[PDB]
DNA sequence: CAGTCCCTGTTCGGGCGCC
RNA sequence: CGGCGCCCGAAACAGGGACUG
């Protein structure tokens, strides 16, 4: 007889499959002599066993190495067993963001020893565990065994640990509604608004409750060490910050440097406001080797400069106070880059961030704001579980004009104006109705699929015509191209008739910026006009001067 | 201690493994207070990591209700139980339900918790109650009884339901009763006074047989179809004749007898958009003859039961939305328009959510099937907020579309 | 009726940053 | 090796336009 710690979790095999038999793959020759003994340790503690006839099971060893150890850590590879083992619902859905924690008076961290080996493997699954690895080099053929606990590198270990651990803590919590626990791996972080010593009452009173299930918590544990360093963060019960950032000063710039660079700025962006990555990010376009050599443009360095000075001074985030409202404020940083701050008490921030992502071939600021406001709402719901009151560089009339006109369903939740230039504006509007006494430019374009050659031009009610030859073009660009002419050659008010559904789809969404230089020019002409009514007709219906401009260019 | 109808995932496919989307603290609370209670009742019970299946859940308040309703998005399961419900047990769709002067929708879903559910199937009802900020891991349950909103639940309860209802149906032969998931559609030509009484009356029949029921009225006889219509004009500008011709050109994919020839010819030279050109009689008569072909039906448009319904919604502005239901392009089963819905003039996402529901509802009263939506919205916008405005116990299917407007011409 | 292109957007894949 | 965030690519996927007798 062995003994029985804590409730066991049923584990099956992917139906119609069975345990593995495998040959070894290389691992370093030195550290491996120690376990020949260590296995004999575990038999007596309950972590191992053996049987002769029953195991058609053998497993190899493949590893990854770690820095910062005062002792060496053993391992075994079940990878063959893994692939054959049922899937689980993973318990780590990701980790909480610091800015989402409520402020707690007292916060301690207990580190669970023998964490994976303190958990019983499923009785009936135990069998599949049998394994063998080289003695020192090797001499005689060998022997084998089975696992009585959660094996290192097994698929179910973290999941089964995590769920079991949770099950244990549950009765403590109900008897302690106002304590707060959080579990990451084998570390527990406990906290309370109780008085400092009586908090330590419950710290032991809980180490009791963990042992009662066989879970060991030493006193090398530190209440006096916080800040705790966990995943790039420094956490004190009153305030939090990111772990220290090292910015490469290297004169030699390879694309892998900029990459490591950007990720750091972006990671910095959760706390330090105003980080901009745009110009540094331009370098990455269409490059073959991650080892390639790339130069820094003047813009990217001027930005990198502005960015370097922000990191100069330190900064810290606060925690969330459920009693008080959430406030999110966005500033336009230009070049489709955006920054936002989310705070509760003015000038003390919970967190920051950027939204730089340029979405679509042609876009505008209202759209891009709308997007940022959405990135932020989601982030806010993940973290605080509510939507912020939004502070925005946009006139309530600017916005009302856009969303109500736009063809798409679009929304910003409850939000108010902050007059903080640059203010977001709409750079032009198309008329909804024909413009009296404006010249009417009928435009068409055509190109030939084979030769990639074409012409773009127009006819007007006044007799004015134009046709321009164009080389290496497409049917679409000529249709865009004719509209461009019609803008150039027209007065401040003008009507344009186009038969391009394509062209019309673009212009009507009132882009203020485009990838396409031709659209940018159209835009630029568009902003200069006073009144533009742009209309569509079906091709080849024998319409208007549409038939006429069709003949001119298809010829 | 009663039998349990076994259930199986149609061949080849596994249980739904779909992720739980983030919830508001508001709604996470309502589920916790709802689930602990449903557990105490042994309706659901806690589960472990050995069960790797998940369906998303959230919560809603039904229209005009301050009470929180739990909602599971079983869409994925229902796709994976599907051969079971469609092929095994059919539910005849009353063609009259749609003709009734009034139709009430009663929420009967609670009754389903009576019947137990097949123990081999229960691992497929797994859902996570999420935590704010990932502070706790999820509280995971699975359904022991017949889960609300699953397509098998109203099926397996079909027998038990038909029983409890036969008295009323027998005593009231002229009243029509349909059932689509957690909802029961009940309608009659009785004056609303004797109707509302007959509904309460219907409430007891299930109230005394062990059911609870958390206005509901529809008026299908009044449901109007939005026909295509050419503007009424005194005098026509060039621009008018053009928008007209283009629209007519569109319409002719739908009605083939349309001809634009004489109306087309009116535009002949290169003329200012705003000059007023008079309608020749020969065209004037063709257009009016066109206006005719546009009051008619469309040859060969009829509902075909096997095909899915498809709904397209357009934002027309100033609080209006148009929609069309069809199974194959240009053959439309119904067309319509909405205005002054909640959110009109303030929140588009709210209005469209409202819109999707009103459309889904008619879709169920008429063909007894929910449509697949083409939603005029960016994925993330809809996906971020739709859950706030949702007042229905079902969840139609949707995909996201962008059309710069040349299809806007459904409405003037 | 099918098969060429042109254009745009949305999956995915890469590779950083934090484990 | 997985999670989250991100930047890029489009070799691919999808939608819509347009031509080919
Ligand atoms: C790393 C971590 C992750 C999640 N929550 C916490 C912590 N540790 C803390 O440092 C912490 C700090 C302040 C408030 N809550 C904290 N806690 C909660 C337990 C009291
Ligand atoms: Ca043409």
């Amino acid at each position: 007889v062995p003994i029985s710690p804590i409730e066991t979790v049923p584990v099956k095999l992917k139906p119609g499959m069975d345990g593995p038999k495998v040959k070894q793959w290389p691992l370093t020759e030195e550290k491996i002599k120690a376990l020949v003994e260590i296995c004999t340790e575990m038999e007596k503690e309950g972590k191992i066993s053996k049987i002769g006839p029953e195991n058609p099971y053998n497993t190899p060893v493949f590893a990854i190495k770690k820095k910062d150890s005062t002792k060496w850590r053993k391992l075994v590879d079940f990878r063959e067993l893994n692939k054959r083992t049922q899937d689980f619902w993973e318990v780590q859905l990701g980790i909480p963001h610091p800015a989402g924690l409520k402020k707690k008076k007292s916060v301690t961290v207990l580190d669970v020893g023998d964490a994976y080996f303190s958990v019983p493997l499923d009785e009936d699954f135990r069998k599949y565990t049998a394994f063998t690895i080289p003695s020192i080099n090797n001499e005689t053929p060998g022997i084998r065994y089975q696992y009585n606990v959660l094996p290192q590198g097994w698929k179910g270990s973290p999941a089964i640990f995590q769920s079991s651990m949770t099950k244990i803590l549950e009765p403590f919590k109900k008897q302690n509604p106002d304590i707060v626990i959080y579990q990451y791996m084998d570390d527990l972080y406990v906290g309370s608004d109780l008085e400092i010593g009586q908090h330590r009452t419950k710290i032991e009173e809980l180490r009791q409750h963990l042992l009662r299930w066989g879970l060991t918590t030493p006193d090398k544990k530190h209440q006096k060490e916080p800040p705790f360093l966990w995943m790039g963060y420094e956490l004190h019960p009153d305030k939090w910050t990111v772990q220290p950032i090292v910015l490469p000063e290297k004169d030699s710039w390879t694309v892998n440097d900029i990459c490591k660079l950007v990720g750091k700025l972006n990671w910095a962006s959760q706390i330090y406001p105003g980080i901009k990555v745009r110009q540094l990010s331009k370098l990455l376009r269409g490059t073959k080797a991650l080892t390639e050599v790339i130069p820094l443009t003047e813009e990217a360095e001027l930005e990198l400069a502005e960015n370097r000075e922000i990191l100069k001074e330190p900064v810290h985030g606060v925690y969330y106070d459920p009693s008080k409202d959430l406030i999110a404020e966005i500033q336009k940083q230009g070049q489709g880059q955006w920054t936002y701050q989310i705070y509760q008490e003015p000038f003390k921030n919970l967190k920051t961030g950027k939204y730089a992502r340029m979405r679509g071939a042609h876009t505008n600021d209202v759209k891009q704001l709308t997007e940022a406001v959405q990135k932020i709402t989601t982030e806010s719901i993940v973290i605080w579980g509510k939507t912020p009151k939004f502070k925005l560089p946009i006139q309530k009339e600017t916005w009302e004009t856009w969303w109500t006109e736009y063809w798409q369903a679009t929304w910003i939740p409850e939000w108010e104006f902050v007059n903080t230039p640059p203010l977001v504006k709409l750079w032009y509007q198309l008329e909804k109705e024909p413009i009296v006494g404006a010249e009417t430019f009928y435009v068409d374009g055509a190109a030939n699929r084979e030769t990639k050659l074409g012409k773009a031009g127009y006819v007007t009610n006044k007799g004015r015509q134009k046709v321009v030859p164009l080389t290496n073009t497409t049917n679409q660009k000529t249709e865009l191209q004719a509209i461009y002419l019609a803008l150039q050659d027209s007065g401040l008010e003008v009507n344009i008739v186009t038969n391009s559904q394509y062209a019309l789809g673009i212009i009507q969404a009132q882009p203020d910026k485009s990838e396409s230089e031709l659209v940018n020019q159209i835009i630029e002409q568009l902003i200069k006009k006073e009144k533009v009514y742009l209309a569509w007709v079906p091709a080849h219906k024998g319409i208007g001067g549409n038939e006429q401009v069709d003949k001119l260019v298809s010829a | 201690p009663i039998e349990t109808v076994p259930v199986k995932l149609k061949p080849g496919m596994d249980g739904p493994k779909v992720k739980q989307w983030p919830l508001t603290e508001e709604k996470i609370k309502a589920l916790v207070e709802i689930c602990t209670e449903m557990e105490k009742e042994g309706k659901i019970s806690k589960i472990g990591p050995e069960n790797p299946y998940n369906t998303p859940v959230f919560a809603i308040k039904k229209k005009d209700s301050t009470k929180w309703r739990k909602l599971v998005d079983f869409r994925e399961l229902n796709k994976r139980t599907q051969d079971f419900w469609e092929v095994q047990l059919g539910i005849p769709h009353p063609a009259g339900l749609k003709k009734k002067k009034s139709v009430t929708v009663l929420d009967v879903g609670d009754a389903y918790f009576s019947v137990p559910l097949d123990e081999d199937f229960r691992k497929y009802t797994a859902f996570t109650i999420p935590s704010i900020n990932n502070e706790t891991p999820g509280i995971r349950y699975q359904y022991n009884v017949l889960p609300q909103g699953w397509k098998g639940s109203p099926a397996i309860f079909q027998s038990s339901m038909t029983k409890i209802l036969e008295p009323f149906k027998k005593q009231n032969p002229d009243i029509v009763i349909y059932q689509y998931m957690d909802d029961l559609y009940v309608g009659s030509d009785l004056e609303i006074g004797q109707h509302r009484t007959k509904i309460e009356e219907l409430r007891q029949h299930l109230l005394r047989w062990g059911l609870t029921t958390p206005g509901y009225e529809l008026h299908p006889d009044k449901w109007t179809v939005q026909p295509i219509v050419l503007p009424e004009k005194d005098s026509w500008t060039v621009n008018d004749i053009q928008k007209l011709v283009g629209k007519l050109n569109w319409a002719s994919q739908i009605y083939p007898g349309i001809k634009v020839r004489q109306l087309s010819k009116l535009l002949r030279g290169t003329k200012a958009l705003t000059e007023v050109i008079p309608l020749t009689e020969e065209a004037e008569l063709e257009l009016a003859e066109n206006r005719e072909i546009l009051k008619e039906p469309v040859h060969g448009v009829y509902y075909d039961p096997s095909k899915d319904l498809i709904a397209e919604i357009q934002k027309q502005g100033q609080g209006q939305w148009t929609y069309q239901i069809y199974q194959e392009p240009f053959k439309n089963l119904k067309t319509g328009k909405y205005a002054r819905m909640r959110g009109a003039h303030t929140n588009d996402v709210k209005q469209l959510t409202e819109a999707v529901q009103k459309i889904t509802t008619e879709s169920i009263v008429i063909w007894g099937k929910t449509p697949k939506f083409k939603l005029p919205i960016q994925k993330e916008t809809w996906e971020t907020w739709w859950t706030e405005y949702w007042q229905a116990t079902w969840i139609p299917e949707w995909e996201f579309v962008n059309t710069p407007p040349l299809v806007k011409l459904w409405y003037q």
